[PDB]
RNA sequence: UGGGAGAGGGUGGUGGAAUUCCCGGAGUAGCGGUGAAAUGCGCAGAUACCGGGAGGAACGCCGAUGGCGAAGGCAGCCACCUGGUCCACCCGUGACGCUGAGGCGCGAAAGCGUGGGGAGCAAACCGGAUUAGAUACCCGGGUAGUCCACGCCCUAAACGAUGCGCGCUAGGUCUCUGGGUCUCCUGGGGGCCGAAGCUAACGCGUUAAGCGCGCCGCCUGGGGAGUACGGCCGCAAGGC
């Protein structure tokens, strides 16, 4: 399933459950998340937010960082969906010729 | 093979002429570019015209079936 | 490859009937390089070929082989949003290759016990038409003229 | 029965359809890429056409014909195979001319052809 | 005075191709449409084909890097009415000139009013797809409108993003149109490359964005905002 990791950082169940709460943004689109792992560490400017994803159309990797680490998280998540509607749509770009 | 070389002189504004009409006509029935005829500019409005008039007298035609 | 062409490996002759593509079958049978087995399992089934139909096993095994030789085939290809079945003619060298894969692997589907009774009895069957390895040429042959609509896709 | 005819071509990029009539231009039988199974964009392919124009001329020589002029319209695909199927199926080809419709700039045509 | 070219404008007429629709004939199992499809249409006879008819709109080839106009913009053909413009002659007048705040006229498309017309196309609208969704793109329909007359509206990437006039400062090359003596020369247009020079650069360069004179319009950091208030104009939309 879902794997988070706190590097070097201790975070709360309910923390966690936040992450996972914000990546189910990400069904949206309908398509297999498959492995998703989230890395929450943080620099001596703010947090930092690391994902790692499969689809069945290619790979989600994004990095979001912030000062709060909830607002890290959701940079994140921007750059994951931009990311996911990327792999969703492009393959229907080029249909005609 | 340009057309004008294949004619002595003609008259570009006689507008019954259509034997030497008929020759600035592709096999289609469309008015030959200047490249085809030989004419140069003034000259080829004049025959374009004239061709004109002609097609609506019903002397030449406005098109015609391409045959293989 | 991107640069050049490859180059096809030549196989030396067996040294039973000194013939090269009696070796690529033999390569076919052969699993975790135990060519001896390999070998062993092909000409048992010589035997058997023999055994049940006096005749000659080189020739009912070559026979086979030009009974299981896939004339055209199909080979996708996206044009525009569709995927399409494209009919294709297959050159020799795979005609060999796909001839040798499928009978393999269809005699191993077969229920009889020992191999050598598979290699021997599929050998025997398609020999004359039969057995799900000239099925499979069949089924990929009807599935090319099926599509005889795409053939000015082939490249 | 009638041995004398045409044959007409109307190709487009979606399909091509082939009738034959008499001298008149009464239509005797026809065929398409739909009457020889086809359904979607295959009925546009050349060798739709093909089928169309084989099966419209074997239907033609079932009623005695032999020789056609061949009117060709539209600037499909399958025009060209249609033609071939035409004269190597046994109908002695008299003629072939193009009669595709063109507009000395009539109607505004539809957004995609602008 | 004698000539020229031109889709310059206005009015009346008129030709053929094509689309759609209606009628007749012949014919049958699909046609259409897409990236692939479906909606749609079709055995109540569609599509494809032949003959006849009706109607509206737009004018293929010629046609071009072309022509004309002050700009908007102007393209089948005939006639009439009519504007601008160039050339040769160097004949008449004698600075009669340039510009131009206001004013007045013109002003693409969309839109408005009254009446007409309506084939094709097509905002709005309905439906099929596509898609995670698809108030879109693509597909099948479809009303204003698009067309005509008269009256309004007065906007625009209304652009060369380049006000008009004059004089001056290498040339080379393509082209339209005149006059020579027709080799070529010479006017007037339209392009390209470039002397000097200009320019932040890009680029401009005898069609200046060069060097100068005249006159007009306009700018003075981004947003707020071409908004508000006032006034003027408009039937309204909305304009200045
Ligand atoms: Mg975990
Ligand atoms: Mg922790
Ligand atoms: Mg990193
Ligand atoms: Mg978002
Ligand atoms: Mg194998
Ligand atoms: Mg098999
Ligand atoms: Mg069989
Ligand atoms: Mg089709
Ligand atoms: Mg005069
Ligand atoms: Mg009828
Ligand atoms: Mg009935
Ligand atoms: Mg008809
Ligand atoms: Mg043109
Ligand atoms: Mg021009
Ligand atoms: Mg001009
Ligand atoms: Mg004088
Ligand atoms: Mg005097
Ligand atoms: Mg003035
Ligand atoms: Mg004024
Ligand atoms: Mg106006
Ligand atoms: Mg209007
Ligand atoms: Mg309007
Ligand atoms: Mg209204
Ligand atoms: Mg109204
Ligand atoms: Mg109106
Ligand atoms: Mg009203
Ligand atoms: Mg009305
Ligand atoms: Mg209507
Ligand atoms: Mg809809
Ligand atoms: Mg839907
Ligand atoms: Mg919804
Ligand atoms: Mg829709
Ligand atoms: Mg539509
Ligand atoms: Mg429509
Ligand atoms: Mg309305
Ligand atoms: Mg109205
Ligand atoms: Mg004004
Ligand atoms: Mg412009
Ligand atoms: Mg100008
Ligand atoms: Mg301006
Ligand atoms: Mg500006
Ligand atoms: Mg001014
Ligand atoms: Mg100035
Ligand atoms: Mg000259
Ligand atoms: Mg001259
Ligand atoms: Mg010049
Ligand atoms: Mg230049
Ligand atoms: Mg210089
Ligand atoms: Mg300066
Ligand atoms: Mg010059
Ligand atoms: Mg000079
Ligand atoms: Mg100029
Ligand atoms: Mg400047
Ligand atoms: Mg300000
Ligand atoms: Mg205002
Ligand atoms: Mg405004
Ligand atoms: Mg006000």
């Amino acid at each position: 399933t879902m794997n988070i990791t706190s590097k070097q950082m201790e975070i709360t169940p309910a923390i966690r459950q936040h992450v996972a709460d914000r990546l189910a943004k990400l069904e949206k689109w309908q398509t297999h998340l498959i492995n998703p792992h989230i890395i929450l560490s943080k620099e001596p400017q703010g947090f930092v937010a690391d994902a790692t994803i499969n689809t069945p159309n290619g790979v989600l990797v994004a990095s979001g960082k912030h000062e709060d680490m909830y607002t890290a998280i959701n940079e994140l998540i921007n750059k994951l969906e931009r990311q996911l509607n990327k792999l969703q749509h492009k393959g229907e770009a080029r249909r005609a010729a | 093979a340009k057309v004008k070389a294949t004619l002595g002189e003609f008259d570009l504004r006689d507008y019954r002429n259509v034997e030497v009409l008929k020759r600035f006509l592709s096999e289609t029935g469309k008015i030959l570019p200047r490249r085809r005829t030989g004419l140069s500019a003034k000259e080829q409005r004049i025959l374009a015209k004239t061709i004109k008039r002609a097609r609506i007298l019903g002397l030449l035609p406005f098109t015609e079936k391409l045959v293989r | 490859a991107r640069r050049r062409r490859a180059e096809v490996r030549q196989l030396q002759p067996d040294l039973v009937y000194g013939d090269v593509l009696v070796t690529a079958f033999i390569n076919k049978i052969m699993r975790d390089g135990k060519k001896n087995l390999a070998a062993r399992i092909f000409y048992d089934a010589c035997k058997i070929i023999q055994e049940k139909t006096g005749q000659e096993p080189l020739k009912v095994f070559k026979q086979a082989v030009e009974n299981v030789k896939p004339r055209m085939e199909v080979r996708s290809r996206r044009v525009g949003g569709a995927n399409y079945q494209v009919p294709m003619e297959v050159s020799p060298r795979r005609q060999q290759s796909l001839a040798l894969r499928w009978l393999v692997q269809a005699a191993n589907q077969r229920p009889e016990r020992r191999a050598a009774v598979r290699i021997a009895h599929e050998l025997m069957d398609a020999a004359e038409g039969k057995g799900g390895a000239v099925k499979k040429k069949e089924d990929v042959e009807r599935m090319a003229e099926a599509n005889r609509a795409y053939a000015h896709y082939r490249w | 029965q009638v041995a004398s005819g045409r044959a007409y071509i109307h190709a487009s990029y979606n399909n091509t359809i082939v009738t034959i009539t008499d001298p008149d231009g009464n239509p005797i039988t026809w065929s398409s890429g739909g009457v020889i199974g086809y359904k979607g964009s295959r009925k546009g392919t050349p060798y739709a056409a093909q089928l169309a124009a084989l099966d419209a001329a074997k239907k033609a020589m079932a009623y005695g014909m032999q020789s056609v002029d061949v009117i060709v319209r539209g600037t499909g695909a399958g025009r060209e195979q249609a033609i071939r199927a035409l004269q190597a199926s046994g109908l002695q080809v008299k003629s072939i001319v193009d009669d595709t419709p063109v507009p000395h700039n009539g109607c505004r045509p539809k957004k995609k052809f602008r």
